[PDB]
C-alpha cells in the first residue's frame, strides 16, 4: 500500500553534498569557546560513525531479507544516500572545521567513548543476528535501524539544530537538515516493513515483540542519558537534550505502530527554529431482497 | 497529570472484573473542584457579568436590550434551579473547551453551561421572558440541544454564522464557477460547511462556444472549490470543509471519483473537499439488469432540450438521451461502477451516496425543484434552483441555494420528560428564530432560499443511548417500532408547530401551494396507516403521552390545509458530532461506534463511556461494527419515513467483509428507502 | 521530410567555409510552391471570398459593412500591389502556422499575407478606405507590426480580446480577493496575460476581525491564483499565464520568493504564476550601506496610517514605520535578500525586478497614482487605483486597472523608408481604434481605465538587426546614439499625434491637467537637451528624415499645454515574440541570443539565422550571451529616456558568471535608471 | 587512482525516467507490426529481469566484498541505478504503449522463458556462490557482472537502438540511451576491480581464470543466439543482433583486460546512429559605479 508513494518522496529528496558551500562556517565558527568546539566535534563523529554502520550494514541487510523487487529498490536508494551523500557530506563538515590532524584525534576519542560503542555495538548486533527466513529476527533487526534513524540520531542532531536556529553554522545546519529529513523518512518507511511483519504474527507473539521493543528502548535510552550528560553538561544543555530525545523515542515508537512510552515535552525553541478491502465482483441476486 | 485526568483513567482499571464507571463521576466533580471552579470568572452578581460581557465585545447588546434586567435575572436563575451536573467528565470538558466562552487570551472561563444556556434561551426567545425561561428549562433538561453554531455563537459578538451547512448549485459557466468560488470562500468564513452540486458543469472535453475539447470538466472547478476551501479555513482554527456533489450520469463521474482515489496524482487529487455521487433509480436498475449504462455529456444535453441533465427525471429521458444522436455519452458498466464506489469508499469512505429516485417520491416540494443533491453530512434534502450569475453590470438571476438550521432532541431526556410534543413545538420556534435571524450578505441564493423557504432542521440524539438504557437491542424490531412511533410523533407536532407559525404570522413557504402539505398527499400514510406501538414495551415508554391516531392526523391535515405550513422542510437528522458529548447522548441515531472510547487530548488520554453504560446493559451498548448493517439500514428508513429531509447515515463495516458486502448494503438501502449514505467507517 | 524543411535544414551545410543562407530563401519558395498554394482555399473573386468568411462565422459583419465591396477590393489591391515576400522560411511558417485563418477543420487556409493586413487595415480604418489604405502600406513595408492579439484577431468573429495585458489591483479583503480570481479568469479567457498586484493584501498572521494569526498571507492567494489560472488556459490552447507583485518591504516577500524555490512543496510552490518583486529606492539605500532592513505587515499600516503600504513613498515612510511601535515588522538582511534574488533568478529567471523610484521619477501620471506593478512581461508601467469590491447587493468602487495596446515598429523597415513620423502616427492611430474598440463586461476596472486612461503600448523591433545590417555594434556607443536619437524621435512623433488625437477629439484623457505633460515638467529634459546624434554614421543614417530639435520640442511642449494629450501612456517596448519572425526582426531591442536558432516542429528540425545575417555581418550580429550586460543596460536606459512605460530587459548570463554578478547588473540597472528587469535567461 | 573519478561520473549522470515525456512516441508505437511491437516488448522485459537481478543480488553483493568506503559507495550507486532507475523506466514504457493485459502477459513470458531463466540461473548462481574472503569467487563473480554489463544487455538494446537511429520511438530511446550509458561505466568500473584480484594470482592461476572467462562467455553466448533467433527471426534482424552482440562480447572482454575473442564485422549503419549557481556574497563596492 506504500512502497511506490516512499519511492516518490525518496527520489524527489535527492540531493548532492557539493550543492552547499561551507567556507563560510569559518565565520562563525572561530566564535565559538572550547568547549562548544569540542561538543560539536565529538557530535558529529558520532553521527558519523552511526550512519556508515548504517550505509555498510543496516540497509544492505535489510534489502537483501525483504521479499518484493520494489521494496528491494528503495531500500537501495535508502542505502545509496547513506554511502553516497550523506557519509561525504560528514566528512565535508569535518575538512572545513578542523585540520587533519584534529579530525583524526576525534575519531580516535569516539571510537574509544563507552557511550558511542554501547549502542553502536547494540544495533549491529541485531543486524548481525537476521537469519535467512526468519521474519521475527528480521523484525528485531528493523526495530534496531527505525531506532537508530528516528531517535539515536538526536542526542546528536540537537547540537547542529542548536547552532541552525540562532544563525550559527548555517551551511553544515543546512546540510544536517537535509540529512535528518531523509533519516525520518528511512525511519518511518522500515517501521511500516516491521508493522507488516509484526501483523502476521499471533497475539502471544506480538506481545513478545512488544515487550522485546520496550526493553530495547529502555536499554538504549538508559545509555543516551549518559551519552548526553557526557557530551552536553560542559556547554549546560543536557536538561533540554534530555527532552529532545523521549520526544523522538516517541516518534520512534509511532513508526513502528506503537503507542509513545514518554510524556508529551515541550521542545527547546531555538532548536525548534532549526527543525483496500478485498474486491468481489457482484454476483446478482445481490439487487433483489 | 490532573487529579481528575487520572480518576477518568481510573475507569478502565477494573476492580472485581467490572469496569469503575463510577470514577468518571468523581473526575468530573475533580474536574470542577479544581479546574473549572478556579478557572471562572465571578463577579458580584449578573448585573457586573453582563456589562463587562457587554462593553468586551464579548455579547451582542441588542439581543440583551429587548429584556429589562430583571428578566434576565430571572432567566439565569431559572438556569441555575436546576443545578445540572454533568454526569460525566468529557461532557463538562467538551463544553468547556469547544462551546464555553472565555477570554480573549483564552486563560479564563467566562460562561457556565448555566450561563451560556441562558443567553441561548434569551437569543430564541427575542423578547419574550416567558418563553426565554421555557427555553431555559428546554435546554437545561437537556431535552434540545442547538447545533453547534447556533449553542457557541448564539449572542456573541464575535460570532460567525448560526446555519450549519449550505447548499449551493454550481451552473454551467465561468461567472457562475467564479462565483460559486467565491461564495464557498465567503460561507467557509462565516464558518459553515459548504456544498455544491457539480452536475451541471459540462464534462471534460465540451465545447466552450465552439471550440471542442476544451473544458477542463468538473475535476477543475473541484480543484477551485479545493484550493478556496483550503484558503477559507475559518482563520487557521478549523480545517475548510467542503463537498462537491456529482449525478452517476454524469461523463466525469469517474474522474469525480479518481479524486478520491489514495493513488490519484497531484493534479487530480482532491483533500479537502468531500465528494458525493446522486444515484437516481435508473442507475440502479441497469446495474440491476446488468445491462451497459451511458454517461452523458451535460452541455449536449442542455443545447438539445434547453434543461440540464440533472433538472429533468432520468428514468423518463435516459433512454431519449440515448437515442438522441445529438446527445453525446460514453458507454460504462453500471456494476464495474458500483463496484468502484464500494472500493472507494473501503479505501476512504467517499463518496457520499445520495439515492435520488428515494429523496423525490416522498420528497414534499417537488414542484419548487427535485433534490438533486445534498449537504456535507448528506442529510439535507431539499429543493434547490440554480442561479443565473451574468456578466459585470448585468442583472444576475438569483436561485434558491438550500440552508437550513439544525437542532437535535435528546431522545432519552425527552421521553423522561414525557415531553415529545413541547420540546418539538420548541425546539421549532427556535429554529425559526435562527432562520429568520439569519442574513447572509455575500450569498444571494442563500439569502433568498432562507427567505423564502424557511427551512429547517430538527434532528434526534441518543436514540441508541435510550434504548440500550432501557433494554432495547439496537436492531431489535422493538427498537423499529419505538423509533417509528417517536419520529411519527416528531413530524405530527412539527408539522402543528410549523402550521401553527403560519396561522400567526399569516404566512408560508414561498411556492407552499404546489407541495403535498396543500394538497394533502403527504398525510396520505399518516391518514391510513397507524404508527402507534406495535410492542407493549414500547406502549409503556410511550406511556403519560398522547401518540397521534390517524384521526389526530387527519385534524392535522384539514388545519395545514386551512393555515399552510410556514417551513418547507422541518426535520433532518445531522450527525451532531461534539455536541452529543455535552448533552451525555450517543452521537445522532446512529448506533455507537465504541462502548467506551479512547481520545487523546494534549499529552493526556481520556476515557469516555457511552451515556449509561454499566455491567447491566453492557451488552445492549452493541458497537456498530459488531451489527448486521442491514438491520441498521431497517432502523434508519423506519425513522427516515418520518423525516421529510434526509439522515446521516454512516454505515460500520468490518474489515473481514469485501466491497461485495458494501454493494449489497447499499443496495438494500436503496431498497428499503434510504435517501443518503454519509460514510463508510471500517474497523 | 518535406522539400521546403530540407532546403532549409541545408543552410547548416557548410560550402566554401560558410553557411549556405540564400538557401533559406529557397525553401521559402518551396514553401510557397509545394505546401502554401496547394493548401490555401481560392475563390473567383474577392465578393465570393469576403461573402464565405463573414457567412461561415469567420469574419465579423460590422467592420466590413462600413466600406462598400469597392473600397475593400481598393484595400486589398493595395496590399497585393507590393507583392509581399517572405525572406526567410520561418516568417512564412509562423504566420502561416500562428496567424493565417484556417478553416474549422484546420486543413486549409483561408488567409494569405496580405488578406490578413487587408483586414486588419480595414478594421483600424473603421470605415475610411484612405486610411486603411496608409494602414496596408504600413503593414505591407512590414513598418508596424500589431501585437499577436492586434494582428491575429483582428476582424474575425471567433476571437479572443485585442488586448493581452492586464493589470489588476488587489484590495485587502476576501470579497477583493475573489473579485480578482474571478477577473483573471475572464482576462485568461479572452486570451490576456494578467498580473495581479499582491501588496496591498496583508501578510501571513495578520487579523481579520480582531482575531490573530489567522491570515495566509499572499501566498495562498498566489495558490488560488495559481489554480485559477491552470483552469482559465485559453479553452485548452495555451497554458494559463499570470503574474504576481509584490513589494519587497511585504513580509511576505521570502514566502514569495519561496514559491519559486525547486526545494519548495507543492502546497508553497506555485507554478504557472510569474512572480514579480517591486523594489523601492529605500531597499537599495538600505542594502547599499548594509543596515538591516524591515519587512512590514500591510494590515498594521493600513491600521496606523489609513493608507496601504504601498499607496505611500516608502523613502519617506520607512523610517516613520520603523520607529511606529503600532507598525508590525520584521527584521530582514536586505544583501541577503538580493543575493536570494539572484539565486532564484539564476535558478528559474524569477522575480521581475521593479525599480519603484526608476519608473516613479518620470512617470507622467504621479497625481492619478505612482506605478507600483508592472505587467507580466514586466514592461507595462502605468497608474493603478484600487478597487473597493464590496459585497453582494452593495456598490463597488471601481478603481483603474492597467490594459495597455500594443504594436512595435519594425526599426530596419521604418528608418529604411525614412518614416519615423508617419509610422508612429498611424501606429498611434490605430492602437487608439483598439483601445477604443475593446469592451471588456467581466472586468469593471479594467474597461474603466481603458474608457479613461486611453493607455496605448507603442513598441520598436529589430534593433539589433537593423545595427547589425548596418555594421554597427549593439554595445557600440554609435549603437546607443542612434537608440537615442530614433526613440526621441519617436516618442516626439507619439507626443505630438496623442496631442492631436486630443485636439480633434477635444478630450484629453482623465486627470490629464495633473499629469507633467499639462505642467509642461515632461518636456523639461527635451527643451534643454539637444537629442540629435552626436556621431556622423547615425547621422548619416538619419538622413533624410526631419530630427525634432530643441525649438521643435518647445513648439510640442506648447501644443500639449494648448491641446493636451489623448494617451495617458504611449509607448511601452514588449517582448514581441512570435510577430518577430513574421517581420523577419530580432525580437524587441533585445540583442539575439543565437545567430542561428535551431528549433524542432513535430518530429522535423528546422533553421532560422537571424534577419540579414551573412558573413559580411556575421560579428556585428553578436550574440546576446556573449555581450557585456553593463553595456545592454546602458542601451536599455538609452532607449528608456524616450519611453513613458517600461521596455521588457530580459539579462542573458553565462552559467560561469555567479549570483554576484547578476546583482551587480541589476545594481547597474537601479543606477542607470533601469525600470523592470524581465528575465535572467542562463546560457 | 580511478574510484573518484567514476564516483564523480556516476553521481553527475543522475537520472529519472519521468525527466522523459513518453507520449510522443504513442504514434510511431501505434504504426508499428504486431511482430515489431511482440519483439520490442519482450526484448525490454528480458532488460527489466537482468536489471532486476543486477540491482537486487549482483551489484549490493559486489559492494559487501569490495573494501573501501569509496569503492562500496560506487557500487552502492550502480546497484541504486539498476532497480529504483533502470528497471523501473522500462515499466514507464510499458504503462505508456501498451494495456495492461500485454503488460501482465510479457512479465509471465519472462518467467517461462527457458533462455533468460537460464542466463538468470548462470549469472546470479556465480554471485550467490561468492565465499567471504575468498577473491576467486568474487573475480568469478565480476566476470559475469561485466559479461551482464557489456554483453548480455546488448541483444535487448540493440532494437531501441535501430528505431531510435530511424527517427522511430524516440523518447523510449532517450531513455535507453540514457541506461546504456550508465552501463557501459558499469562494465568498465567491475572489469577494472576484476583486473585487480586478477593481477594478483600466479601464471598457472591466471591461465586457469582466462579459461573461466572464455568458457563462461562462451557458454552465455551460445544461449544469447538462441535467444536472439527466438526473438528477432519475426522481424527479420536475427543475423544483425549476432554480430552486434559478437561486437560486445569484445568489449566485455577488454573491460576485462583480455584480447578480442570475435573478428570484426560491419555493423547496420542505423543502429550506430541510435547511438544552482554559484554564490557569492555582495561587497560594498558592488553598489557603486
Ligand atoms: N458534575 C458537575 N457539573 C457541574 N458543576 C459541577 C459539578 N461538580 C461540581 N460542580 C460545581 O462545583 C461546585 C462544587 O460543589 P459540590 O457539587 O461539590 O457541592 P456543594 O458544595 O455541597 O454544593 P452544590 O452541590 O449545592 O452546588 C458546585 O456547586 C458546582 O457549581
Ligand atoms: N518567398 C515568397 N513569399 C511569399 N509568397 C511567395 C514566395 N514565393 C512564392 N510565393 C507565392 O507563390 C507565387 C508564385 O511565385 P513565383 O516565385 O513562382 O513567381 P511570381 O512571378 O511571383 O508568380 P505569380 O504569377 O504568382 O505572381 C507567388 O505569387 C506567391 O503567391
Ligand atoms: C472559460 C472556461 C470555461 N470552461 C468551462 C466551464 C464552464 O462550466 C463552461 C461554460 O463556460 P462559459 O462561461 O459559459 O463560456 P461561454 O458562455 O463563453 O461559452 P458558451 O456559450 O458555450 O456557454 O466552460 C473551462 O473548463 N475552462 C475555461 O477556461
Ligand atoms: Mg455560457
Ligand atoms: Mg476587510
Ligand atoms: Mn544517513
Ligand atoms: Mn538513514
Ligand atoms: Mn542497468
Ligand atoms: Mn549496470
Amino acid at each position: 500500500d506504500f512502497t511506490q508513494m516512499f519511492y516518490n518522496q525518496n527520489v524527489k529528496q535527492f540531493w548532492l553534498p557539493e550543492e552547499i558551500a561551507l567556507n563560510g562556517d569559518l565565520l562563525t565558527w572561530k566564535y565559538l569557546g572550547k568547549n562548544e568546539q569540542d561538543t560539536y566535534m565529538k557530535v558529529l563523529a558520532g553521527l558519523t560513525l552511526l550512519d556508515t554502520e548504517q550505509g555498510n550494514t543496516g540497509m544492505p541487510i535489510v534489502a537483501e531479507h525483504v521479499d518484493g523487487h520494489q521494496r528491494k529498490a528503495v531500500l537501495n536508494f535508502m542505502a545509496m544516500m547513506e554511502n553516497a551523500v550523506h557519509a561525504k557530506s560528514y566528512s565535508n563538515i569535518f575538512m572545513t572545521l578542523a585540520p587533519t590532524e584534529t579530525i583524526n584525534e576525534v575519531f580516535e576519542w569516539v571510537k574509544q567513548n563507552k557511550y558511542l560503542q554501547k549502542k553502536a555495538q547494540m544495533i549491529v548486533g541485531l543486524y548481525k543476528a537476521i537469519q535467512k527466513d526468519d521474519e521475527i529476527s528480521l523484525f528485531k533487526a528493523m526495530v534496531a535501524s527505525v531506532y537508530l534513524e528516528s531517535f539515536l540520531f538526536y542526542s546528536g542532531f540537537y547540537y547542529p539544530l542548536y547552532f541552525y536556529g540562532q544563525g550559527k553554522l548555517m551551511q553544515s545546519g543546512e546540510i544536517i537538515n537535509l540529512i535528518l529529513r531523509d533519516e525520518a523518512i528511512h525511519g518511518v518507511y522500515v517501521g511500516l516493513l516491521a508493522q507488516e511483519i509484526y501483523n502476521k504474527q499471533t497475539e502471544e507473539k506480538k506481545a513478545e515483540l512488544r515487550e522485546f521493543a520496550i526493553d530495547l528502548l529502555n536499554q538504549l535510552y538508559e545509555n543516551e542519558l549518559e551519552y548526553t550528560e557526557d557530551l552536553y553538561d560542559q556547554v549546560g544543555l543536557s536538561h533540554d537534550v534530555k527532552k529532545f530525545i523521549r520526544y523522538n523515542a516517541n516518534k520512534a515508537l509511532m513508526n513502528l505502530g506503537f503507542d509513545p512510552y514518554f510524556e508529551e515535552e515541550d521542545i527547546n525553541p531555538i532548536v525548534l527554529n532549526g527543525l483496500k478491502a478485498t474486491v468481489e465482483p457482484l454476483k446478482d441476486d445481490d439487487f433483489y431482497f | 497529570v490532573p487529579k481528575w485526568i487520572q480518576l477518568n483513567n481510573e475507569i478502565m482499571i477494573q476492580k472485581d472484573g467490572k469496569f469503575q464507571f463510577d470514577k468518571d463521576k468523581e473526575a468530573v466533580h475533580s474536574y470542577f473542584v479544581d479546574y473549572i471552579n478556579q478557572n471562572t470568572v465571578f463577579f458580584h452578581n449578573l448585573k457586573e457579568k453582563l456589562d463587562y460581557l457587554v462593553e468586551n465585545q464579548y455579547y451582542e447588546e441588542e439581543f440583551l436590550s429587548l429584556y429589562s434586567f430583571e428578566d434576565i435575572k430571572e432567566v439565569f436563575k431559572t438556569a441555575y434551579a436546576k443545578k445540572f451536573r454533568f454526569p460525566s467528565f468529557m461532557s463538562a470538558f467538551k463544553f468547556y473547551n469547544d462551546y464555553a466562552l472565555k477570554t480573549n487570551d483564552k486563560k479564563k472561563i467566562l460562561e457556565r453551561y448555566e450561563d451560556r444556556i441562558s443567553i441561548v434561551a434569551l437569543f430564541f426567545a427575542n423578547g419574550d421572558t416567558e418563553k426565554a425561561k421555557e427555553y431555559v428549562n428546554l435546554m437545561i433538561n437537556q431535552e434540545y440541544q442547538p447545533s453547534t453554531p447556533t449553542f457557541l455563537n448564539a449572542g456573541r459578538k464575535r460570532r460567525g454564522e448560526l446555519v450549519s451547512c449550505f447548499l449551493l448549485e454550481v451552473n454551467d459557466s465561468l461567472n457562475d464557477i467564479s462565483r460559486a468560488i467565491d461564495i464557498s470562500m465567503q460561507l467557509s468564513k462565516l464558518g459553515g460547511g459548504v456544498s455544491l452540486n457539480l452536475s451541471k458543469l459540462r464534462a471534460k472535453g465540451e465545447a466552450i462556444k465552439d471550440v471542442e475539447n476544451a473544458t477542463k470538466g468538473v475535476v477543475g472547478v473541484m480543484k477551485l472549490l479545493d484550493n478556496a476551501f483550503r484558503y477559507a479555513d475559518q482563520m487557521g482554527q478549523r480545517q475548510g470543509s467542503g463537498a462537491a456533489y456529482l449525478n452517476i450520469f454524469h461523463r466525469d463521474i469517474n474522474d469525480f471519483l479518481d479524486t478520491k482515489k489514495i493513488s490519484a496524482d497531484e493534479d487530480v487529487r482532491v483533500k479537502t473537499l468531500s465528494i458525493g455521487v446522486v444515484i437516481p433509480d435508473k442507475f440502479v436498475e441497469l446495474a440491476r439488469e446488468d445491462k451497459a449504462a451511458y454517461v452523458f455529456y451535460p452541455h449536449t444535453i442542455y443545447k438539445e432540450y434547453g434543461q440540464h441533465m440533472d433538472e429533468m427525471d432520468m428514468n423518463e429521458m435516459y433512454d431519449k438521451f440515448v437515442d438522441n444522436p445529438r446527445v453525446k455519452k460514453e458507454k460504462i458498466n453500471p456494476r464495474k461502477l458500483l463496484e468502484k464506489l464500494a472500493m472507494l469508499r473501503s479505501e476512504s469512505g467517499y463518496p457520499y451516496i445520495m439515492f435520488q429516485d428515494n429523496v423525490n417520491k416522498v420528497h414534499a416540494n417537488n414542484h419548487i425543484s427535485k433534490v438533486k443533491f445534498s449537504n456535507l453530512c448528506s442529510e439535507v434534502l431539499q429543493a434547490s434552483q440554480v442561479s443565473s450569475y451574468t456578466d459585470y453590470d448585468e442583472e444576475d438571476e438569483i436561485g434558491l441555494d438550500i440552508s437550513c438550521n439544525l437542532g437535535s432532541l435528546n431522545i432519552l431526556n425527552v421521553m423522561e420528560h414525557k415531553s415529545i410534543e413541547k420540546t418539538v413545538k420548541l425546539a421549532t420556534d427556535s429554529l425559526t428564530h435562527v432562520s429568520e435571524t439569519t442574513d447572509i450578505r455575500n450569498a444571494p441564493a442563500v439569502r433568498r432560499a432562507n427567505k423564502a423557504m424557511k427551512s429547517i432542521g430538527l434532528g434526534a440524539m441518543n436514540l441508541h443511548g435510550y434504548l440500550a438504557q432501557n433494554g432495547i437491542a439496537y436492531e431489535s424490531p422493538e427498537a423499529r417500532d419505538f423509533a417509528n412511533t417517536f419520529f411519527m410523533m416528531v413530524n405530527f407536532y412539527s408539522i402543528q408547530r410549523s402550521a401553527e407559525i403560519a396561522k400567526e404570522k399569516g404566512e408560508t413557504f414561498d411556492q407552499y401551494e404546489g407541495s403535498t402539505y396543500a394538497t394533502g398527499e403527504y398525510f396520505d400514510k399518516y391518514v391510513s396507516t397507524d404508527f402507534s406501538p406495535k410492542y407493549e414495551k414500547i406502549a409503556n415508554l410511550f406511556e403519560g403521552m398522547h401518540i397521534p391516531t390517524t384521526e389526530d392526523w387527519k385534524k392535522l391535515k384539514a388545519f395545514v390545509a386551512e393555515h399552510g405550513m410556514y417551513h418547507s422542510y422541518r426535520l433532518c437528522i445531522a450527525p451532531t458530532g461534539s455536541i452529543s458529548y455535552v448533552q451525555s447522548s450517543t452521537a445522532s441515531v446512529m448506533p455507537i461506534m465504541e462502548r467506551i472510547e479512547e481520545r487523546t487530548y494534549g499529552n493526556s488520554k481520556t476515557y469516555y463511556p457511552m451515556p449509561g453504560l454499566a455491567s447491566n446493559n453492557w451488552f445492549f451498548y452493541k458497537e456498530a461494527y459488531d451489527m448486521d448493517m442491514f438491520k441498521v439500514v431497517d432502523m434508519i428508513a423506519t425513522i427516515q419515513q418520518h423525516i421529510d429531509q434526509g439522515i446521516s447515515f454512516t454505515l460500520f463495516l468490518k474489515d473481514t467483509m469485501t466491497t461485495r458486502d458494501l454493494n449489497r448494503i447499499d443496495l438494500y438501502a436503496h431498497h428499503r428507502g434510504i435517501k443518503t449514505i454519509y460514510y463508510a467507517r471500517t474497523k
